[PDB]
């Protein structure tokens, strides 16, 4: 078991940080106790009145997707060429 | 007549443009090109003749001849003219530009679309005819058919509308002819105490008949061509011709009427012949480009400017811009194999400016290269 | 008068060619060409070399420059090589109009 996770020791830290900063990123500032104070300030600002997943302006986002779409036409050009000049393609 | 257009539809684009008349300066043009709109001189000018006909590419062909053009001129600052109708490969190379450029991160070098398009095919030229230098001209952007009319590519950023002859019916193809030729005269500063030419080169994808006499003219203003293998009309026929090696007046002929049935004329088909037969007989200043075999534009373009350089002189200062072009390119073996072959003789100090390219832009193949030539 | 012919004539040689549906489609490809150069009358030779996976053959012979295709002729050639899973012929017919 400790041979198969530590081959992969990397990927899962990451994912382990990656799920960490998440959870922190949407916990309110102050620790429990205090946690109370903004538990009732989200309360009454609900009843009075992001960093990921944003909506981006139609011509921002456009742009976003025509550069990705080159930058795909080019791992995939780039691909093609490898293939062209490996061993078994020139045989 | 200098205005802006406002391109209403899809996406805004903005678009500067100049009326020019049949006997305007190419020198007044230039310089309102460079000066009054700031578009550096470019380091390669690749002119797009044909694709306006009836028949067009085949998918597969024009997105590989779009994707490579614009690749070949990302490297370095190229103007790309075509005749900037939407319409026909003109329309695909400008969205191709435009791609280029919503996904390009370096604005140092820039891929200009520059369109020489007819005052009398520009649809609702009356729209842009305003051209308030507070307020740019609004103009719609419609897909039309083959047709006789279209309106001006939102994808190119600048144009040209050259008016209508009275004399002759032919002012674009000539102005055309003039605005190349008077770039390929222009010799830009380099670096230090030094310049350079403006490589220029003609693409030829499925021609028609007509742009015979501008191809000749071209050939004769020593502008080097490159052609579509299968681009579908005069193309087919040149390629052709070339691989038989050998042409004659009646393989010639039998080709113009195989390929355009329509044309049917004995003057007209003599004139056909022997402006072909003028343009294989050049031959130096042509070049083929064949995407199942060559499939690199960018290895063409520079064989044939250098080619054409060859053909032209042997003096090592016009070999600068070509080198240039092989040093962005990465094309060492090809300026190995011509350009550093010993008919030219290469200089200590020619080659300053070229070795500061290379080091700066991370080129060791052709440092290395410098290095052993001198 | 039969080798006059001899564009409706092919030689399978076992020891050389190997694959018969190679040159059978071949054969009728030929045959087709020199009969007509319209896109309606390779309808079945393209099927065939869909069924066959011979994308090289049709790219060679049937997709060259003599032949005029379009949109309205592949769609449904199209759809036999969407369902029956001919990835490179869905990507010639995509390539090819
Ligand atoms: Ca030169
Ligand atoms: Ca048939």
């Amino acid at each position: 078991t400790f041979q198969v996770v530590q081959e992969n020791a990397d990927i899962f830290w990451k994912f382990q940080r990656y799920n960490l900063i998440v959870e922190y990123h949407s916990r309110p500032a102050l620790a429990p106790p205090f946690i109370i104070i903004s538990h009732i300030t989200q309360a009454l600002l609900s009843f009075i009145k992001d960093l990921l997943e944003r909506e981006l302006p139609s011509g921002l986002d456009q742009k976003l997707m025509t550069w990705e779409t080159v930058q795909k036409e080019n791992y995939l050009a780039k691909l093609e060429h490898e293939h062209r000049e490996s061993s078994g393609e020139r045989l | 007549r200098l205005g802006d257009i406002d391109f209403t539809g899809v996406s805004r684009t903005r678009g500067k443009f100049v009326r020019v008349t049949s006997s305007t300066d190419p020198a007044e043009i230039y310089q309102i090109l460079t000066k009054q709109w700031g578009l550096a001189p470019p380091h390669l000018v690749v002119a797009l003749m044909g694709g306006d006909e009836v028949a067009q590419l085949k998918p597969w062909l024009r997105d590989t001849l779009r994707k490579g053009l614009v690749k070949a001129a990302q490297s370095t600052g190229a103007w790309i003219l075509t005749s900037g109708l939407r319409f026909g490969i003109t329309k695909n190379l400008g969205q191709a530009v435009r791609d280029h450029s919503l996904a390009s991160t370096s604005p140092k070098v820039r891929v200009v679309a520059i369109g020489i398009a007819p005052w009398n095919m520009i649809q609702n030229r009356d729209l842009l005819l305003s051209a308030k230098p507070d307020h740019p001209a609004t103009y719609p952007t419609e897909d039309l058919p083959y047709g006789a009319v279209y309106s001006l590519d939102c994808n190119h950023s600048h144009f040209i509308l050259v008016d209508e002859d009275p004399k002759r019916p032919g002012a674009t193809g000539e102005m055309r002819v003039k605005m190349l030729k008077h770039i390929s005269l222009q010799r830009t500063g380099y670096g230090g105490t030094g310049s350079i030419e403006i490589p220029v080169l003609c693409l030829l994808v499925h021609g028609e008949p007509r742009i015979l006499q501008k191809m000749y003219k071209n050939i004769q203003n020593s502008i080097p061509w490159l052609i579509l293998a299968g681009s579908g009309g005069v193309a087919d026929i040149l390629v052709t011709l070339m691989d038989r090696g050998c042409w004659d007046a009646d393989i010639v002929q039998e080709l113009l009427i195989n390929t355009f049935p329509d044309g049917l004329h004995s003057t007209e088909i003599t004139s056909w012949t022997k402006l072909i037969q003028r343009i294989l007989d050049h031959g130096h200043l042509l070049t083929v480009h064949d995407p199942e075999q060559d499939s690199e534009l960018d290895t063409v373009i520079l064989k044939a400017l250098v080619k054409a350089c060859k053909s032209q002189s042997q003096e090592a200062q016009d070999f600068l811009d070509e080198l240039k072009l092989a040093v962005a390119w990465n094309r060492v073996d090809i300026a190995k194999s011509e350009i550093f072959s010993g008919d030219v003789q290469w200089s200590a100090q020619d080659l300053e400016e070229v070795m500061m390219e290379a080091l700066v832009n991370d080129k060791p193949d052709f440092v290395r290269l410098f290095v052993d030539n001198g």
